DNA sequence: CATGTAGTCTAATTAGACTGCATGG
DNA sequence: CATGTAGTCTAATTAGACTGCATGG
């Protein structure tokens, strides 16, 4: 039961950002100084050998972010790849089973994963994806334990317009529900 | 580096079989002396499903494909002893020419056994005594190899069936079993050459055989593809009665469904040395219940 | 009629088969306890011989083909205590549209148990003791079982493997054994019923089932050609390890030369009915050594 | 089988099977004119003819066997008279202390084809002599009498028989086979 | 009025080569 | 250089209706 925290209680994020850099885009809602701090932010690009030793050294973590390449077709990996090593390390960053502090994940998708693949992620990920539309307003799935990522009513659309469709400012608003639950920086 | 537990205190296994196949791992266990409390088999073959539960009269928990056993299931049908599984070659081994690898076409089935095997594992605060394995080929890309031991966080030691078996058989193997990294040993019951596989009036030309897969290949030995076997001087190919000696498997153990020469290589092409499980499986009868 | 024989003064058999098959003969003897001296089989399928070698491990000495038998060689293999014989009946038989009677294809081979058994009898003189057996169809014409007892100077004993086994199979019995118009006792191992031959976890629809020959359509019932067995809710043909139990053969008797379910149905079809037979040579322990 | 003295020689008991050879055996001297019990019986079907009725109707000195010459009136099949010939063969053989001579012949006039040959060959213990008489300007015979063993008739090529055979689509060529028998059996004039 | 120690014919099926190459011996 | 928990084809090979009728029930 992850309940909402005083705000005089508020301690930062410390986040690990896996296959994309959200610092940038982070900053800009206020979880983290502009002053490089260390501990705040964990980047890695290549996992291949990275182990359990390597994450509990770098610090507890309280967000673990996952993101696909969104169409850069800069991939010597298959898309699967991204999804079952974001599964291994969340398992080395999750902490022993009491809970001293909120625990949130996020894995988004950028339309690079197949029928084939989404099952499986939604199988590993324990829930079924919810989808977030930002091409047109006038998009991305998005697997998370996070509560106002699972809650509110987003837009429903069809797979057959997500299929048509595949022939940041969204994907920003599901990183602002994180904000009830630490620091506000101005 | 698990402490020992004495007699008293020692309860049946409970098995959860990943891949079972035709049930490899009840049969050795149930070889040595073990007392099997619950075995749950994650198997999609019909003809494979017939061997176990026709050879070992529905001891077994048969549960579907592997992709479809929830985290429920695991707390439902566990708690487990014990959780072994082979996943298919057919894309991580170098033979095929057109493997697609670990995250592509059937490899992708190893990752749905680490899923279960973090499903399976004791919570922490919970001391009581698991153990697992893991097996695949060793004919796979370093990169797959690499990967696997990264899940697994645990490095695999290769046995070869030659040491045990009438057949060359390089495996990896990944687990926790105690002691499986000791020389391998021969048994007296172990039957070592090829000759000591065959029939009445078949003589053995080879020692040694190569590689068992699936395809009828494979019983041809050599560059040159010759027959292993002569009988009334006539050369003649292996059969199911002597691939099963070489495996280790009991004679006739897969004359079910009426199955002919090619579906019967099939399973034993694919299954594990039951020698070579043996000598893995052996100290695990110092935690569990003899019989 | 033959004088009875002194417990001390009894020797080993020593039998002459002809179209031995799958050594059907040589099994009941072994299994009634007589001790078997010499047992010269004639046979021609190189499968059935593959059988009797190996599941009896070379205690049987192949003859070829029949046609080929001099008088020199049954003086110089003899002399022999019993001579058996099923001629084929693929000519015979009224399942076949196109038989050709006794005297042509192949059912003139029952001349030559007719030929080589005048060569075995004991010579005008010699009183020891001498028996007999020749099993044939009952779906006969009424000219080839006339002709049949002319040259044998007999008539047959019908006796239906329905009384001791799970299934109808009608055959006439030509001979001078002992008690053979003996009324048929059924025995304590006998599976009488078709749910004792099934395998674990298999149900069956019908208690007894109809002929079976060497074609598979043999294995579906009655008239509207129903599935014999039920498994996992869905219905399903008998198995190889089945028909042997229901013709009294050992199980994996025909598990030999990577045969199929084709080829073991085909050489099973054309057998005899093992507790029949047993019923035939029980009363011969009384004259021949035991072990 | 030695010699007999001519003051010795018993009048044969003949069992002719399948073709009737009474006008054959009296013309060359070895029956008897007048129809008294005694001489050979003469039998056509014999499916219903046990061991019973062979050994009551008399030892037999000699045993005919012959199929029908190119009558294209058969019922029975080409080696039905080949089988029944041999069943009744040894109904007719006496005991192992044969007393006096015993001889048997079978005679085809090119009905048995190859198959029923080697079958008729390997039953009577023996290969057939040929004795033509078709152009003489012919029958297969399987007997143990020593001359007609013995002596050896015209080769005819195996080509040319099966030709003549069924391009012409059994007395006088036997009877000659009939000769030798002379000696072992008194002779009538 | 259902049954059978099978043979012919045809469509499935399956048994065998043809392929394929990283890599220790 | 020989080896391999295999996937294609192509070609044997097998597996399955259709047949068939005397005959006691
Ligand atoms: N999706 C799936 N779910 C469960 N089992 C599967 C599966 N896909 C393949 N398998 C089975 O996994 C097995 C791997 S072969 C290994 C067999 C087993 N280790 C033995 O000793 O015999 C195959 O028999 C295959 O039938
Ligand atoms: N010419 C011949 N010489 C010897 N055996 C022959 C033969 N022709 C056929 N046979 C064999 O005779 C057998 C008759 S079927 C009877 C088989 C035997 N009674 C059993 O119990 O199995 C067939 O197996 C066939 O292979
Ligand atoms: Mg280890
Ligand atoms: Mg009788």
């Amino acid at each position: 039961m992850f309940e909402t925290v005083p705000v005089w209680r508020r301690q930062p994020v410390r986040v690990l950002s896996l296959f994309e850099d959200i610092k940038k885009e982070l900053t800009s809602l206020g979880f983290l100084e502009s002053g490089s701090d260390p501990g705040q932010l964990k980047h890695v690009v290549d996992v291949t050998d990275t182990v359990r030793k390597d994450v509990e050294e770098w610090g507890p973590f309280d967000l673990v972010y996952g993101a696909t390449p969104p169409l850069g077709h800069t991939c010597d990996r298959p898309p699967s790849w991204y999804l079952f090593q974001f599964h291994r390390l969340l398992q080395y960053a999750r902490p022993k089973p009491g809970s001293p502090r909120p625990f949130f994940w996020m894995f988004v998708d950028n339309l690079v994963l197949n029928k084939e693949d989404l099952d499986v992620a939604s199988r590993f990920l324990e829930m079924e994806p919810v989808t977030i539309p930002d091409v047109h307003g006038g998009a991305v799935r998005v697997w998370s334990n996070i509560p106002a990522i699972r809650s509110r009513h987003w837009a429903l659309v069809s797979e057959e317009e997500l299929s048509l469709l595949a022939q940041t400012k969204l994907v920003k608003n599901c990183f602002l529900p994180l904000r009830e639950y630490f620091k506000y920086f101005s | 580096l698990y402490p020992a537990i004495p007699a008293a205190r020692r309860r049946p296994i409970r098995v959860l079989s990943l891949f079972d196949g035709i049930a490899t791992g009840y049969l050795v266990l149930k070889e040595l002396g073990i007392k099997v409390g619950k075995y749950v088999a994650s198997e999609v073959c019909e003809e494979s499903i017939a061997v176990g539960t026709v050879k070992h009269e529905g001891n077994i928990k048969y549960v579907n494909d592997v992709r479809n056993i929830t985290k429920k299931n695991i707390e439902e049908w566990g708690p487990f002893d014990l959780v072994i599984g082979g996943s298919p070659c057919n894309d991580l081994s170098n033979v095929n020419p057109a493997r697609k690898g670990l995250y592509e076409g059937t490899g992708r089935l190893f990752f749905e056994f680490y899923h279960l095997l973090n499903y399976s594992r004791p919570k922490e605060g919970d001391d009581r005594p698991f153990f697992w394995m893991f097996e695949n080929v060793v004919a796979m890309k370093v990169g797959d190899k690499r990967d696997i031991s990264r899940f697994l966080e645990c490095n695999p030691v290769m046995i070869d069936a030659i040491k045990v078996s009438a057949a060359h058989r390089a495996r990896y193997f990944w687990g926790n079993l105690p002691g499986m990294n000791r020389p391998v040993i021969a048994s007296k019951n172990d039957k070592l050459e090829l000759q000591d596989c065959l029939e009445y009036n078949r003589i053995a030309k080879l020692k040694k055989v190569q590689t068992i897969t699936t395809k009828s290949n494979s019983i041809k030995q050599g560059k040159n593809q010759l027959f292993p076997v002569v009988m009334n001087g006539k050369e003649d190919v292996l059969w199911c009665t002597e691939l099963e000696r070489i495996f280790g498997f009991p004679v006739h153990y897969t004359d079910v469904s009426n199955m002919g020469r090619g579906a019967r290589q099939k399973l034993l092409g694919r299954s594990w040395s039951v020698p070579v499980i043996r000598h893995l499986f052996a100290p695990l009868k110092d935690y569990f219940a003899c019989e």
